[PDB]
């Protein structure tokens, strides 16, 4: 149902909780890292744009 | 948390680090001990790198305080039964 | 529609007394910028303040010049005399000098006092006198002012005059949220001074400014509803419009069931009114004096 | 590419704009030149930097 | 849906009286192949009402008492428990000790103090740390207490850390402290390791609150 | 001692868009209170747009009714843009009502005792036939900015429209310089906004400067 407590419970296991970002034709190692997310209203990935 | 670099400084393997933080995280995760650092509600993992940077945690000090606090255990169990 | 997100100010997070780092949360969308941008605007372009405006040395004619005995020149003078901090009362000018054959620094200590000139920071250094057959000596001008006056505007010398507190002040809006609110904006402050004055006040004298430049500008509901307008079909509204009943308050004047003394209510018509309840709203054995409570009146 | 953009206007040198010669008691009030309009971005200046 | 007045028991000849829960209307049932298993679902989250309601009963039977348990999971801020009977308790982390920590496959004893209005039933709330938790505890080594033999009055002790107390005794060859201690404190070093590390320690009560 | 800015001439040179013009100013506070006033202004604003439709023969804003040349989600557009200014409600719903071949004008709505169409050519639709009727129920709110269908129906009848809730269209500011009153270095701001005809000018840079010495509260005695 997605009720109003669960933002805050997704808040609290995000925290400090890296994810890995990998494109898709991998070609070296550099190909594959990780992160820490932050939650965005929108239905996109912000990446880094030095990255 | 940002960067891990003198958690390497002090553990100069890079992949022991993961073997310390993970041995220490098991511990303050399910075995509940307390953490050694004052926490600002961190994940247990970035605690235990925390730890590892003040260098008052690392694999001598962790086998160190785990045959004393089986000693202990142990001691606590012979005097129970004699 | 006139009442949006009121921010306050949630901390003031602060380095030493002439520097502060200010949020703001939450603000509604779109207005970080604008409220950066004006008290930015007014702190770095219009305070009111007081610095040197001219310096003319007793024995020098030029801008680029050099007296004997001194280590810089007299560039690097006027530099260093573009960062005194002078508070000053209510005299729009005053004068000051500097007469002084010493050895070694002279600190911001060894000028002249004349009353009214308070100076915050003795620690600073004018020059450096390199022997002792050699004397410094001026007329070093201070007056009030609105800003910020180049010298290539306005035996004397120029300085650039620097009248506001402030030297650096950047916003940085990031975003904040609310429970059910999507997207809004979180106005972040990073400000020094010079050290006339503490950050917050200078904060609360630009909120003052542009505040002072904006002074020319700025009874039950379905017992009064009909007993057609009940959610029931309409026999169970003609139930009480046998009596010329059409409102449901004149329905609840005649105690909960006292239509049940009439003919004129039928089997399904009893089933009706214990249904046309709802959520207590009528029947419930009301009693007024002939319509109207105290909300029910006039106005 | 947009921030070396960026970097590559933001350092450079024309030979006559707004500010020109003046003197400078460090990069703060740089910055607070430039963001008033009193001085053009890239007009070449004495300051002091330590 | 459930409203009479007097106005309508006259359409009934006033047989009605004030207050009455009289029935004058009927329901069905929810159906088929279907409706069932959510029907037998639903029976099972009846059943599970009526078994709350049951283990409430059970607890106040007792309301608190010097009862053990052993560890089965590990929460944040809380121990649980696991009793005889299918019965659970929690232990708060407040009301335990700070350094003397617990885990799963340890046996704790000590008296609870809720078994009323808790949460959908009544969950064992026990409190290792409270003075008269230690009460019995001594008793449980030396029985004479039990038997009232040793006169044990207050209990000032600081559960966790020090646990000094005076206890009294008819004058009749007893020797309070003594039999409290046992055989080179057999008796004292049950306590002493019994909820944990402690420095328990009793005095030979003489007479009034000067001697105390 | 700084000269407060007081508005001396509303030029409505247009009925749409109008000039209003602030004097004195000293230096520096042009841009501010232009780019600020204009922010507030194009920002949030209280208009009195429409939400939700109800055509008498349609069920769903995909289907097409008998004799009328445009589809129902044409109307749903047309009556999106709809100008209309609403004076002591919060919300209200208007009638339409129309029989005959031509067109649907806006002026074709029976108007209340406070709703003022401020724009009465508007077509909605055109008619085509001589006995084919449109007989709609428009539903026309205050708010505040933009509100679309997917944030915010209960039976199959309604149209939600999405709704923009905002009266003006551009704002543009121009500084220049001022005469006497016996001082130089003082401006003139002089904007000209871009309404739609449901805000009055001088209530809009009223409701403006209200919202913004309002948003400096916070840190202001």
């Amino acid at each position: 149902r997605e009720e109003a407590v669960v933002w805050d419970i997704l808040d609290e296991v995000i925290r400090e909780h890296p994810v890995l970002l990998n494109r898709a034709p991998t070609l070296h190692r550099l190909g594959i890292q990780a992160f820490e997310p932050v939650l965005i209203e929108g239905k996109a990935i912000q990446l880094h744009p030095l990255v | 948390r940002v960067t891990v670099q003198d958690a390497v400084e002090k553990i100069g393997n890079r992949f022991d680090l993961v073997l310390v933080a993970a041995r220490r995280a098991r511990q303050m995760q399910v075995g509940g001990k307390d953490p050694l650092v004052p926490e600002e509600n961190d994940k247990t993992t970035v605690i235990a790198l925390r730890e590892i940077e003040e260098g008052l945690i690392n694999n001598q000090i962790l086998d160190v305080r785990e045959r004393q606090e089986q000693q202990e255990q142990e001691a606590a169990e012979l005097q129970a039964v004699t | 529609v006139t009442e949006f997100l009121k921010p306050r100010l949630v901390d003031i997070e602060q380095v030493s007394s002439t520097h502060a780092k200010v949020t703001l949360e939450p603000l509604e969308r779109g207005f970080g910028h604008t409220l950066g941008n004006a008290l930015r605007r007014i702190l770095l372009s219009s305070m009111p303040g007081c610095a040197v405006t001219e310096v003319e040395i007793d024995g020098v004619l030029h801008e680029y010049s050099t007296k004997e005995g001194v280590q810089e020149d007299i560039l690097e003078i006027l530099l260093n005399l573009k960062g005194l901090a002078v508070r000053v009362q209510g005299k729009d000018e005053v004068i000051l000098t500097l007469n002084k054959s010493g050895i070694g620094p002279v600190t911001a200590a060894d000028i002249t006092h004349d009353g009214d000139v308070e100076i915050v920071k003795p620690q600073h250094v004018i020059c450096h006198l390199t022997d002792e057959n050699a004397s410094i000596s001026m007329r070093i001008k201070v007056q009030r002012g609105r800003g910020y006056v180049p010298a290539s505007t306005r035996g004397r010398l120029l300085v650039d005059a620097c009248y506001s507190p402030v030297e650096r002040i950047a916003y940085n809006v990031e975003a904040a949220r609310v429970e059910q609110r999507t997207d809004l904006d979180k106005l972040v402050i990073e400000m020094e001074t010079n050290g006339t004055i503490d950050p917050e006040e200078a904060i609360r004298r630009a909120a003052t400014i542009l505040a002072e430049q904006l002074e020319a500008f700025v009874f039950d509901p379905i017992l009064l509803r009909p007993v057609d307008d009940l959610e029931l079909t309409v026999r169970s509204a003609n139930c009480l419009k046998a009596e010329a009943i059409h409102y449901i308050g004149d329905l609840v004047q005649r105690t909960e069931v006292e239509l049940l003394k009439t003919p004129n209510l039928g089997k399904k018509s009893l089933t009706e009114i214990k249904d046309v309840l709802a959520s207590r709203g009528l029947s419930l054995g009301m009693r007024l004096e002939n319509w109207p409570p105290a909300s029910i009146a006039d106005e | 590419q947009d921030v070396v953009l960026g970097l590559y206007y933001m350092t450079r040198d024309c030979v006559n704009a707004k500010g020109e010669g003046m003197v400078l008691t460090g990069p703060k009030e740089a910055e607070r030149l430039y963001r008033s309009g009193l001085a053009s971005l890239h007009a070449r200046v004495k300051v002091r930097i330590t | 849906t459930k409203e009479i007045t007097l106005e309508a028991a006259r359409y009934e000849d006033e047989s009605l009286n004030l207050g009455d829960y009289v029935e004058d209307q009927i329901e069905s049932v929810t159906f088929d192949r279907i409706t069932t298993q959510t029907a037998k679902q639903v029976i099972v989250q009846k059943v599970r009402e009526a078994e709350r309601a049951m283990v409430v009963d059970q607890f106040r039977e007792h309301e608190g008492e010097i009862i053990t348990g052993v560890v089965k999971k590990v929460n944040r801020d809380n121990i649980s428990l696991d009793l005889g009977n299918n019965a659970e308790a929690v232990i708060l982390r407040e009301d335990m000790l700070p350094r003397e920590n617990f885990r799963p496959g340890d046996r704790v004893r000590g008296v609870l103090y809720s078994v009323r209005p808790e949460a959908r039933g009544a969950q064992l709330f026990v409190t290792r740390s409270k003075p008269e938790m230690l009460i019995e505890l001594f008793r449980i080594e030396v029985p004479e207490i039990g038997e009232e033999v040793i006169e044990i009055k207050a209990a000032a002790r600081d559960p966790g850390s020090r646990a000094k107390i005076a206890v009294k005794t008819n004058d009749k060859r007893i020797d309070p402290v003594g039999a409290c201690v046992g055989m080179r404190g057999a008796r004292v070093q049950a306590v002493s390791t019994e909820l944990g590390g402690e420095r328990i320690d009793i005095v030979l009560w003489d007479d009034n609150p000067a001697q105390f």
